[PDB]
C-alpha cells in the first residue's frame, strides 16, 4: 500500500493495544512472558526508527510506557516499563541520526522534560515513576557525553526537589529509596565529568537558581550552602552529603575548613544561622499534644536546624564556639530549652505527633555527644543552656522507662538504636566537666535500696505486669551503665566486704 | 530483533479456531463474521433464484433453531438473531420465536434490533406486540408510548394499562387487562391474537408484581384448561405454554406453598415431569431453585443440595456467557445470587448439628439477615419478595425443629424484614403492595410500643407518598386518616425518651398539615364542599382562617422537629423542610399585599436564613442550590434580620460558595454588601484563583455612591484588589490575551460607541473625554501600547496608515461636533479592512505567550476553568500553565475568535477558545443555570434512574470584552457528523446542486417574494399560505438522505446492543437539552450549536448568545420554534417516532423542573442585579416564571414576538403562524396557561415539528436536516 | 505461503 490511502492509520488500535501488550509482557505466567517481553522489545526497536521516527504511533507507544511507569499498585509494570524506557533511549539514539533528533517528541530532551514534569508532582507514584525511569536510563547519556553538561545540573537539583516533596509523601513509600538511588547514580557521574572541564557555560538553567549564563559548578554548592537547612529530612541529608563530596574536586582542591572560614569572613557569621535556621528562628499550646500541622512543621524546622551544622561540628569545619558565640543571636538554644521544657507532657494523630517528638530527643543527645567529643572543649557556652537539669532528666527517663516521653514500643529500630545513643552520651559526659549532675540524677531513681525495693517478695508467677517489667527496664539501664563504665559510680559496693554487695545479693536472689 | 510479520495463515487461523473452541463469545463472533462474509461473497455468482432458495432454506433452519432450543444459550440465540439482523432476506424470521428466545436468555437488545429492522422495509401488529413485549421486559416504558398508538391498529385500553404500569400501579393495570380479556362486544373490530396474548402475559406480570399468588395461580392455570385443570402434562403440550404459564404457575404455587398452604399438587407435577428427559432438562436448567425450595418443603435436604448447587453452576455458566457490554442483563442475572446463597446458607445451618441446640448461632443468623437486604430503589419487588418469603420459610422450619423467647426472637426479625420491604416498596412506588403488606402486619404492630410507632410512621409516610398523584379532595382524605392515629399517646416511656421517633412524628405531622393546607389553598372550598365529619377536622373564619391555622400547626410541628433534631443527615432534612416551607409561605405572601400577613410571617425570614446556613455548615447540596434565595431574602428584608445572616455566614466553610462567587462580587457596591465581605475576603486569600476573574469584571464597574458609609465600601474593595493579582502576572496575562484579538474589531467597538454618543445628538457630556483615553491607548498612537503593554507588531503600521485621517481625528475631532457627517469614519473603518491582516498564523502575534516559559515562582497561572464548586478545591492538583502552542487557529465568524491550545504543567495539551470582543457573563450565567438544573435534575427519582444530566463546559470571563471558554476534547459538531456520514455523491448533491434544499429554499423565497436577500421573509409570511409552505417543505426535505444519524451511530457501534445504547443516549440527551433550552429560552440552535461527544454519543449545547428569548425578539427573521427537533432526529428513532423516548424524557425533566420552580427563578436574578451589555431583565424572568408554572408555549412565543416585532410589516402573520391552526396543531387547541406537564410537552413538540413553521425559518438554521 | 510478503 501507498502512503495516501493504502496505508491505514492504525493509531487508534495502537492506543488500546500497547498498554495490554505491556501488561501481558510481565504478568505472571512464564510462557506468556517469553512470548511478549521480546515482542514488546522489538516493537520498541521498530517504532524508534528513522522510518517511523516522528510518527503518531511512536508517540502512542511512548505515552503507553510512561503511563505504565506512573501507575497504581501493579509493581511489575513499573520496572518492566522502566526497562522499556531504557531500550527506547538506547534505540532512539542508536538507530537515529543526530541531526534529526531535534524537534520530534522522541527527542531525549523532550523525554527528559516529561521526566522532570513527572518528578515535580503532588502524586507519589508519578515521582516514583520519574525516579524509576532515571534509575533505568542512568547508564545511558553518560557513556554518551556532550549532553551531561547541559542538564545533569538541572536534573540533580530537581530530583533533590522531588525527594523534598517525597518527604511529606508517606512513610517510606518506596519513592525515597528510588529517588535517593537516582541521585546516587547522578552523583558518580557528575563526580567524573567536569573534573577537567569545569567551565562556566550557558548550561540549561535549573529550577530554583538565580538567572545566569555561567553556572559551571560553584552555583550548585553555593545553593547547597544557601538552603540545606530545609526541613525535608532525606533531601537535606543527601544535600549535606553532596556538599561534603562536592567541596573537594574544585580548583585548588581546597578544604571545607577554609571554605567555611572564607564564607564566614566574606558574608558574616550570621550567614551560617539564617541559612541554618530558615524560617525556624521566628508557641505555648505545643506543651499539650496538638493535632495542628503547624506544631509538627515547627518540630521539623527545629530538627533541620539541629542537624544541619551539627554535622558541620561533628566534622572539623567550624566549632560550636564560633557558631554559638555572641555573634549569631539565634533561637537555637532558646528553642532547644523550650522544647526540653514540656515534652514529657485524636490519638491517631496523637502518635503522629508523639513519634516526631521522639525523633528529635535522640538528635539532641547525639548533638551533645558531638559537642563533648570535639577539641574546642569548654562548657561555658553551654553550661546551663540545654545541658542543665532537665536534659539530664530526659537522659535518665530515656535510659529507663522510655515509654514515658512517648517512645513507641512498636518502633523496633528506634528503640534498638536508643541504648547506643544513651551509652554514647553517658560515656561522653564521663569526661565532661559537669558529671556530678548526671550522678545525682541517676541516683535519684536507680540505686541499691531502689533495687531491693523493686526486688519484691514475689517475682515469678502471673504478675508479669509490674514485677517483671520495671525490673527488666532497670536491669537494661544497669547494663547500659556497665557499658558506659558507670556501674560502680552509681552503685558502689560496701567498704566492708570485697565482693560487690549489690551483686552478691542479686546473685543470691536469683539463685534462691 | 524485529517483528516477524512473515506469518502463516495457519499461525493465525489455528489459534483463532483454538480460542473459538474454548470461549463461546469468540465462537459467536467468529461464526457471525464467517457467515456474513460467505453470504456476502455468494452474491457475486449464484444468481437470484438459487440464492433466494438458499436464503429460504436458511430462514427455515433458523426458525427451526429458535423453535427447537430448550437451553437458551445466550451466545447461540444472539448469534442467530444478529446474523438475521445483518441480511434483509433473513429479517422475517419468527417474531414470536425471536421474542421468546431473546426474552428467556436476557438478550433483549438483539431481539429489539431484529424486530425494529424487520418493522422497517395493514400494520404488522404481531411484530409491534413482540417489540413491546421485549421493551417492557427491560423496563423502557418511555419507548412504550410511540408503540401503542391507534394507527398500528391497537385498542386504547392496552395503551392506558401500559401507562398505568409506567408508574408502579399494577392494580389498575391488571384491572384493565382482565377487563380487556373479558370484553365481548368490541365494536371497532376484533383484537388480534397477538394483542390478546400480550394482555394475558401482562396480566400475569401484574399479578406477579402485586403478590396475589391466588390470582397468579388461577390466571396461569385457567388458560390451559378448566374444571380443576390438569397441569400434569398439558403445559408441556402447546409449546407456547412453556414460556408463558410454566414460570408463573411454578412461581405462584411455590410462593403459595411457602406460606403454609397444605396443597400437594405442584409436587406431583414436578415428580411426573422428571420422568421425561426433555422436561427434566428444562425443569432443572431454568429453575433449580424452585426445585430446591420445593424439596426443602418435603424436608428432602439432599435433593435441595443437589438442585441449589446445580443452580449456582447454571448461574455461573449463564452469567459468564452474557456479553460484557450487555449491562442490565448481568444486573438481573446477579439479582438472584442472594436468594441462591441464602438457600445454601439455610441448608448448611440446618444440617450442622452444632447449631439448633444452642441459641447463639440462631442469633448470629438473625443478625446477619437483618443487616443483609436487597437494594432499595433498584432491586425490583420480586427480588425482595423472594428474599423475605424464603427467610420467613427458613425461620419457620428452624422454629419447628428447635425444641430447646425464641418465638419472639424470630418474630422480631420477621417484623423488621417486612418493615424494610415496605419502605423499599414505598420508595419504588409499589403503593398497592406496600398497603397490602402493612395490612397483615397491623396486628403485631400494637403488641409492642416501638413497633406501633414505627408502623404508624411508615403508614403515614406511605400515605404522604401516594398523596402526590391524587388531585385534590381525595388526598386530604388520605392524609386525614393519618392524624387520627398519628396522635396516639406513644409517650408511654418511648417518645418521651426516644428523640429520633419524636422528630419523625413531628415531621410527619407537619407534612400532613402542610398537605391539607396546600390542597385547600389549591381548591379554596371545593374540597370542603364534600365534607361531613371533615369540616370539624379542617376547622381545627371558614375560608382563610382555616388555612392560616393549618399552616400555623404545620409550622409548630416543623419547628419542634428542628429543635428536637438540634439536640448525621438526620438534621439536614429538618433544616431544609423548615427552610423550604417557610420560604414557600414567603413566596405565597409575596404576590399579595397585607399587614397582618406580615405580622404572622415576620418570624420566617430570619428563621429561613439561619436554618439554611446551618444546613450549609453541614455538607448539603440541596441547600447550596438554595443559596441565591438567601440573597433575595436580604434585599427584601434589609431593615431587619440582616446581621443574623452575618453571624451565620461568618462560620460556614470557605469553599462552600465558590459556585456563587459571581453572585457575591456583584453585591460589593450596594448598601448591604456586608454579610458577604467575610466570605469573599477569606476566599480571596484562601483560594486566590477562584475569585480573581469574577472580581475583575465586577470591580470594572461598581460605581459606588459614597452617601452614608461609602468609605469602608471602597476600602474593602481596594484591600481585596491589593490582595489579588499577586503582582502583575494575571494582569499582563489578560493584556497579552487581549492583544491578539483583531484590533479592527475593537475599532468597530469604539465606532459603535462614538456613533451612539455624538453622531446622534451633541447632548452627551464628558463621555467623549472619557473615551478619549482609550482610542489613543488602543489602536491609536503606536507609542501608547508600547508604553502600556507589549506593543503589538501592527499598531506602528496602523499609525503609519492612520495618519492623514488620524491627524484630524486627534487634532480637531476632539470637538468635531458636526454630528451629521460620518462618511469619513465609515470609509476609514472600511479601509482598515483593505490593508487588514487578521490572522496571526503563529504565536508571535502576542509576544508574551509565545515566550511565556515560566522561570520564576511568579504565582503560576493555574489554567482557568477549575474550582467547579463541589468539594474542597485542593489547588495543588489544578493544572498550571506551562506554555502555549505556537499555532493558533481562527474560527470563521464576523467576531473572528481564536481558539488557542495551551500546554499545562502536566505536558498534556488543553484546547481553549478566546473571544476578546464580547461580555461572556451571559454565557457564564447560563452555564451555572445548567449546573442548578442538573443539580435539581439529579434529585428527582425519575430523572435519576435515567441519569439525566446536562453537559457543561467552563466559561471563564477574563474581563469585559475578553473571555475564555474551555474546548471539550474529541467532540464534533452535528453538521460535520451529518456531512461526513454521507457518501461523496450525496455530499456533492447536497452542497453543489441547485435542486438541493440549500438552493431550493432560496429559490423558493425568491420566486414567491421577488427578493433575493433578507427581508424576503417579511413578505413571504404575508405570501405563501400554510398549504404551499408545507408542500414546499415536504418536497425539500424529501431530498436529503433520511438516515444520516442512523448510519453514523451504526458505524461507531460495532454491535446491536451498542447501537441501541448510543441511540437511546443521544435521544435522551437531546430531549433533555431541548426542554432545558426551552425553559430559559435559547434560540439559534443551528446545526453547529450542537456538539456530539464521539466517545459516548451524548449531545452538548453550545453558544448561548441568544440566552433568553431574543432570536424571536431581536432578529430580522424571528425564530418560532422552541428547540431543534427536525427530520433527522425523528428518523433516528424509526420505526418508533418522537412520541416515545423523547416525549417521556421531556415529561420527566419538566416534572422535575416544575416540582420547585423557585430554584431557576431565584438564580436568574443576577441578570437584573448586574445586567450585561447584550424592564429588560425583569420581563425575561417573568416569562421564564410563566412558562415554568404551566403555560402554552405558543402563547409565550406570541408574547415575545409582540414585544419584539410589534408594528412590523408582517407581525400579524408572525403571530398567526406561531399560534397554530386550531385544526392541525394541538398547541392552538389548548388553554393559554394553567397547563399540565404532559400537555405542555405535547404543544411544545407540536410547535417544534411544524412544517408551517419549519418551512419558513432562517435559511442558516438548516430546517430540512 | 507465509503471506505477509514483505519485511520491516
Ligand atoms: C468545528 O467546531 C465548531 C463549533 C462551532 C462553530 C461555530 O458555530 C462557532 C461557534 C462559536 C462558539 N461560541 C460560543 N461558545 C462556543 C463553545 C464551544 N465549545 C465548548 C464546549 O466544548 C466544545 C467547544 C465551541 C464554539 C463556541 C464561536 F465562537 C464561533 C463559531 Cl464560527 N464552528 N466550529
Amino acid at each position: 500500500p501507498e502512503g495516501g490511502q493504502g496505508a491505514p492509520p492504525m493509531y487508534q488500535l495502537y492506543k488500546r493495544t500497547f498498554p495490554v501488550l505491556l501488561r501481558l509482557a510481565c504478568d505472571v505466567d512464564q510462557v506468556t512472558r517469553q512470548l511478549y517481553e521480546p515482542l514488546v522489545m522489538q516493537l520498541i526497536h521498530w517504532f524508534t526508527n528513522n522510518k517511523k521516527f516522528e510518527s503518531q504511533d511512536t508517540v502512542a507507544l511512548l505515552e503507553a510506557i510512561l503511563d505504565g511507569i506512573v501507575d497504581p499498585v501493579d509493581s511489575t509494570l513499573r520496572d518492566f516499563c522502566g526497562r522499556c524506557i531504557r531500550e527506547f533511549l538506547k534505540w532512539s539514539i542508536k538507530q537515529i541520526t543526530p541531526q534529526q533528533q531535534e524537534k520530534s517528541p522522541v527527542n531525549t530532551k523532550s523525554l527528559f522534560k516529561r521526566l522532570y514534569s513527572l518528578a515535580l508532582h503532588p502524586n507519589a507514584f508519578k515521582r516514583l515513576g520519574a525516579s524509576l525511569a532515571f534509575n533505568n536510563i542512568y547508564r545511558e547519556f553518560r557513556e554518551e557525553e556532550s549532553l551531561v553538561e547541559q542538564f545533569v545540573f538541572e536534573a540533580l537539583v530537581i530530583y533533590m526537589e522531588s525527594l523534598a516533596l517525597a518527604h511529606a509523601d508517606e512513610k517510606s513509600l518506596g519513592t525515597i529509596q528510588q529517588c535517593c538511588d537516582a541521585i546516587d547514580h547522578l552523583c558518580r557521574i557528575i563526580e567524573k565529568k567536569h573534573v577537567s572541564l569545569n567551565k562556566a557555560k550557558k548550561r540549561r538553567l535549573p529550577r530554583g537558581f538565580p538567572p545566569s549564563a555561567s553556572l559551571c559548578l560553584l552555583d550548585l554548592v553555593k545553593w547547597l550552602l544557601a538552603h540545606c537547612g530545609r526541613p525535608q529530612t532525606e533531601c537535606r541529608h543527601k544535600s549535606i552529603e553532596l556538599f561534603y563530596k562536592f567541596v573537594p574536586l574544585l580548583p585548588g582542591n581546597r578544604s571545607p575548613n577554609l571554605w567555611l572560614k572564607d564564607v564566614l569572613k566574606e558574608e558574616g557569621v550570621s550567614f551560617l544561622i539564617n541559612t541554618f535556621e530558615g524560617g525556624g528562628c521566628g508557641l505555648l499550646y505545643l506543651r499539650g499534644p496538638f493535632s495542628l500541622q503547624a506544631t509538627l512543621c515547627w518540630l521539623d524546622l527545629l530538627l533541620a536546624a539541629l542537624e544541619c551544622y551539627n554535622t558541620f561540628i561533628g566534622e572539623r569545619t567550624v566549632g560550636a564556639l564560633q557558631v554559638l558565640g555572641t555573634e549569631a543571636q539565634s533561637s537555637l538554644l532558646k528553642a532547644v530549652a523550650f522544647f526540653l521544657e514540656s515534652i514529657a507532657m485524636s490519638p491517631q494523630e496523637g502518635e503522629r505527633y508523639n513519634y516526631s517528638k521522639c525523633t528529635v530527643v535522640v538528635r539532641i543527645m547525639e548533638f551533645t555527644t558531638t559537642l563533648l567529643n570535639t577539641s574546642p572543649e569548654g562548657w561555658k557556652l553551654l553550661k546551663k543552656d540545654l545541658c542543665n537539669t532537665h536534659l539530664m532528666r530526659v537522659l535518665v527517663q530515656t535510659l529507663c522507662e522510655p515509654a514515658s516521653i512517648g517512645f513507641n514500643i512498636g518502633d523496633v529500630q528506634v528503640m534498638a538504636h536508643l541504648p547506643d545513643v544513651c551509652v554514647n552520651l553517658m560515656k561522653a559526659l564521663k569526661m565532661s566537666p559537669y558529671k556530678d549532675i548526671l550522678e545525682t540524677h541517676l541516683r535519684e531513681k536507680i540505686t541499691a535500696q531502689s533495687i531491693e525495693e523493686l526486688c519484691a517478695v514475689n517475682l515469678y508467677g502471673p504478675d508479669a505486669q509490674v514485677d517483671r517489667s520495671r525490673l527488666a527496664a532497670v536491669v537494661s539501664a544497669c547494663k547500659q551503665l556497665h557499658r558506659a563504665g558507670l556501674l560502680h559510680n552509681i552503685l558502689p559496693s560496701q567498704s566492708t566486704d570485697l565482693h560487690h554487695s549489690v551483686g552478691t545479693e542479686l546473685l543470691s536472689l536469683v539463685y534462691k | 530483533d524485529l517483528p516477524d510479520i512473515q506469518i502463516k495463515h495457519s499461525s493465525l487461523i489455528t489459534p483463532l479456531q483454538a480460542v473459538a473452541q474454548r470461549d463461546p463469545i469468540i465462537a459467536k463472533q467468529l461464526f457471525s463474521s464467517l457467515f456474513s462474509g460467505i453470504l456476502k461473497e455468494m452474491d457475486k455468482f449464484k444468481t437470484l433464484s438459487e440464492k433466494n432458495n438458499i436464503t429460504q432454506k436458511l430462514l427455515q433452519d433458523f426458525n427451526r433453531f429458535l423453535n427447537t432450543t430448550f437451553s437458551f444459550f445466550p451466545p447461540f440465540v444472539s448469534c442467530i438473531q444478529d446474523i438475521s439482523c445483518q441480511h434483509a432476506a433473513l429479517l422475517s424470521l419468527d417474531p414470536a420465536a425471536v421474542s421468546a428466545g431473546c426474552l428467556a436468555s436476557l438478550q433483549q437488545p438483539v431481539g429489539i434490533r431484529l424486530l425494529e429492522e424487520a418493522l422497517l422495509r395493514p400494520p404488522d401488529v404481531l411484530r409491534w406486540v413482540e417489540l413491546a413485549k421485549l421493551y417492557r421486559s427491560i423496563g423502557e416504558y418511555d419507548v412504550l408510548r410511540g408503540i401503542f398508538t391507534s394507527e398500528i391498529g391497537t385498542k386504547q385500553i392496552t395503551q392506558s394499562a401500559l401507562l398505568a404500569e409506567a408508574r408502579s400501579d399494577y392494580s389498575e393495570a391488571a384491572k384493565q387487562y382482565d377487563e380487556a380479556l373479558n370484553k365481548q362486544d368490541w365494536v371497532d373490530g376484533e383484537p388480534t391474537e397477538a394483542e390478546k396474548d400480550f394482555w394475558e402475559l401482562a396480566s400475569l406480570d401484574c399479578y406477579n408484581h402485586l403478590a396475589e399468588w391466588k390470582s397468579l395461580e388461577y390466571c396461569s392455570t385457567a388458560s390451559i384448561d378448566s374444571e380443576n385443570p390438569p397441569d400434569l402434562n398439558k403445559i408441556w403440550s402447546e409449546p407456547f405454554y412453556q414460556e408463558t404459564y410454566l414460570p408463573y404457575m411454578i412461581r405462584s404455587k411455590l410462593k403459595l406453598l411457602l406460606q403454609g398452604e397444605a396443597d400437594q399438587s405442584l409436587l406431583t407435577f414436578i415428580d411426573k415431569a422428571m420422568h421425561g428427559e426433555l422436561q427434566k432438562a428444562i425443569l432443572e436448567l431454568h429453575y433449580s431453585q424452585e426445585l430446591s425450595l420445593l424439596y426443602l418443603l418435603q424436608d428432602d435436604v439432599d435433593r435441595a443440595k443437589y438442585y441449589i448447587q446445580n443452580g449456582i453452576q447454571s448461574f455461573m455458566q449463564n452469567y459468564s456467557s452474557i456479553d460484557v457490554l450487555l449491562h442490565q442483563s448481568r444486573l438481573t442475572k446477579l439479582q438472584s445470587v442472594q436468594a441462591l446463597t441464602e438457600i445454601q446458607e439455610f441448608i448448611s445451618f440446618i444440617s450442622k448439628q452444632g447449631n439448633l441446640s444452642s441459641q447463639v448461632p440462631l442469633k448470629r443468623l438473625l443478625n446477619t439477615w437483618t443487616n443483609r437486604y436487597p437494594d432499595a430503589k433498584m432491586d425490583p419487588m420480586n427480588i425482595w419478595d423472594d428474599i423475605i418469603t424464603n427467610r420467613c420459610f427458613f425461620l419457620s422450619k428452624i422454629e419447628e425443629k428447635l425444641t430447646p423467647d425464641i418465638s419472639s426472637l424470630i418474630r422480631s426479625c420477621k417484623f423488621s424484614m417486612k418493615m424494610k420491604m415496605i419502605d423499599s416498596a414505598r420508595k419504588q412506588n409499589n403503593f398497592s403492595l406496600a398497603m397490602k403488606l402493612l395490612k397483615e402486619l397491623h396486628k403485631e404492630s400494637k403488641t409492642r410500643d416501638d413497633w406501633l410507632v414505627s408502623w404508624v410512621q411508615s403508614y403515614c409516610r406511605l400515605s404522604h407518598c401516594r398523596s402526590r398523584s391524587q388531585g385534590c379532595s381525595e388526598q386530604v382524605l388520605t392524609v386525614l386518616k393519618t392524624v387520627s392515629l398519628l396522635d396516639e399517646n406513644n409517650v408511654s416511656s418511648y417518645l418521651s425518651k426516644n428523640i429520633l421517633a419524636f422528630r419523625d412524628q413531628n415531621i410527619l405531622l407537619g407534612t400532613t398539615y402542610r398537605i391539607i393546607a396546600n390542597a385547600l389553598s389549591s381548591e379554596p372550598a371545593c374540597l370542603a364542599e364534600i365534607e361531613e365529619d371533615k369540616a370539624r377536622r379542617i376547622l381545627e373564619e371558614d375560608s382563610e382562617k382555616v388555612i392560616a391555622g393549618l399552616y400555623q400547626r404545620a409550622f409548630q410541628h416543623l419547628s419542634e422537629a428542628v429543635q428536637a433534631a438540634e439536640e448525621a443527615a438526620g438534621v439536614i432534612d429538618a433544616y431544609m423542610t423548615l427552610a423550604d416551607f417557610c420560604d414557600q409561605q414567603l413566596r405565597k405572601e409575596e404576590e399579595n399585599a397585607s399587614v397582618i400577613d406580615s405580622a404572622e410571617l415576620q418570624a420566617y425570614p430570619a428563621l429561613v436564613v439561619e436554618k439554611m446556613l446551618k444546613a450549609l455548615k453541614l455538607n448539603s447540596n440541596e441547600a447550596r442550590l438554595k443559596f441565591p434565595r438567601l440573597l433575595q431574602i436580604i434585599e427584601r428584608y434589609p431593615e431587619e434580620t440582616l446581621s443574623l445572616m452575618t453571624k451565620e455566614i461568618s462560620s460556614v466553610p470557605c469553599w462552600q460558595f465558590i459556585s456563587w462567587i459571581s453572585h457575591m462580587v456583584a453585591l460589593l457596591d450596594k448598601d448591604q454588601a456586608v454579610a458577604v465581605q467575610h466570605s469573599v475576603e477569606e476566599i480571596t486569600d484562601n483560594y486566590p484563583q477562584a475569585i480573581v476573574y469574577p472580581f475583575i469584571i465586577s470591580s470594572e464597574s461598581y460605581s459606588f455612591k459614597d452617601t452614608s458609609t461609602g468609605h469602608k465600601n471602597k476600602e474593602f474593595v481596594a484591600r481585596i484588589k491589593s490582595k489579588l493579582d499577586q503582582g502583575g502576572v494575571i494582569q499582563d496575562f489578560i493584556n497579552a490575551l487581549d492583544q491578539l484579538s483583531n484590533p479592527e474589531l475593537l475599532f468597530k467597538d469604539w465606532s459603535n460607541d462614538v456613533r451612539a454618543e455624538l453622531a446622534k445628538t451633541p447632548v452627551n457630556k464628558k463621555n467623549i473625554e472619557k473615551m478619549y483615553e482609550r482610542m489613543y491607548a488602543a489602536l491609536g498612537d503606536p507609542k501608547a501600547p508600547g508604553l502600556g503593554a507589549f506593543r503589538r507588531k501592527f499598531i506602528q503600521t496602523f499609525g503609519k496608515e492612520f495618519d492623514k485621517h488620524f491627524g484630524k481625528g486627534g487634532s480637531k475631532l476632539l470637538r468635531m461636533k458636526l454630528s451629521d457627517f460620518n462618511d469619513i469614519t465609515n470609509m476609514l473603518l472600511l479601509k482598515m479592512n483593505k490593508d487588514s491582516k487578521p490572522p496571526g498564523n503563529l504565536k508571535e502575534c502576542s509576544p508574551w505567550m509565545s515566550d511565556f516559559k515560566v522561570e520564576f515562582l511568579r504565582n503560576e497561572l493555574e489554567i482557568p476553568g477549575q474550582y467547579d464548586g463541589r468539594g474542597k478545591p485542593l489547588p495543588e492538583y489544578h493544572v498550571r500553565i506551562a506554555g502555549f502552542d505556537e499555532r493558533v487557529t481562527v474560527m470563521a465568524s464576523l467576531r473572528r475568535p481564536k481558539r488557542i491550545i495551551i500546554r499545562g504543567h502536566d505536558e498534556r495539551e488543553h484546547p481553549f477558545l478566546v473571544k476578546g470582543g464580547e461580555d461572556l457573563r451571559q454565557d457564564q450565567r447560563v452555564e451555572q443555570l445548567f449546573q442548578v438544573m442538573n443539580g435539581i435534575l439529579a434529585q428527582d427519582s425519575a430523572c435519576s434512574q435515567r441519569a439525566l444530566q446536562l453537559r457543561t463546559y467552563s466559561v471563564v470571563p477574563m474581563t469585559s470584552r475578553l473571555g475564555l471558554i474551555e474546548w471539550l476534547e474529541n467532540t464534533v459538531t452535528l453538521k460535520d457528523l451529518l456531512l461526513n456520514t454521507m457518501s461523496q455523491e450525496e455530499k456533492a448533491a447536497y452542497l453543489s446542486d441547485p435542486r438541493a434544499p440549500p438552493c431550493e429554499y432560496k429559490d423558493w423565497l425568491t420566486k414567491m417574494s421577488g427578493k433575493h436577500d433578507v427581508g424576503a421573509y417579511m413578505l413571504m409570511y404575508k405570501g405563501a399560505n400554510r398549504t404551499e409552505t408545507v408542500t414546499s417543505f415536504r418536497k425539500r426535505e424529501s431530498k436529503v438522505p433520511a438516515d444520516l444519524l442512523k448510519r453514523a451511530f451504526v458505524r461507531m457501534s460495532t454491535s446491536p446492543e451498542a447501537f441501541l445504547a448510543l441511540r437511546s443516549h443521544f435521544a435522551s440527551s437531546h430531549a433533555l437539552i431541548c426542554i432545558s433550552h426551552w425553559i430559559l429560552g435559547i434560540g439559534d440552535r443551528h446545526l453547529n450549536n450542537f456538539m456530539v461527544a464521539m466517545e459516548t454519543g451524548g449531545v452538548i449545547g453550545i453558544d448561548f448568545g441568544h440566552a433568553f428569548g431574543s432570536a424571536t425578539q431581536f432578529l430580522p427573521v424571528p425564530e418560532l420554534m422552541p428547540f431543534r427537533l427536525t427530520r433527522q432526529f425523528i428518523n433516528l428513532m424509526l420505526p418508533m417516532k418522537e412520541t416515545g423516548l423523547m416525549y417521556s424524557i421531556m415529561v420527566h425533566a419538566l416534572r422535575a423542573f416544575r416540582s420547585d420552580p423557585g430554584l431557576l427563578t431565584n438564580t436568574m436574578d443576577v441578570f437584573v442585579k448586574e445586567p450585561s451589555f447584550d424592564w429588560y431583565p425583569r420581563q425575561k424572568i417573568c416569562y421564564a416564571k410563566r412558562k415554568l408554572a404551566g403555560a402554552n408555549p405558543a402563547v409565550i412565543t406570541c408574547d415575545e414576538l409582540l414585544l419584539g416585532h410589534e408594528k412590523a410589516p408582517a407581525f400579524r402573520d408572525y403571530v398567526a403562524v406561531a399560534r397554530g391552526s386550531k385544526d392541525h396543531n394541538i398547541r392552538a387547541q389548548e388553554p393559554e396557561s394553567g397547563l399540565s406537564e404532559e400537555t405542555q410537552v405535547k404543544c411544545l413538540m407540536d410547535q417544534a415539528t411544524d412544517p408551517n413553521i419549519l418551512g419558513r425559518t432562517w435559511e442558516g438554521w438548516e430546517p430540512w436536516m | 505461503p507465509n503471506p505477509m510478503f514483505e519485511h520491516p
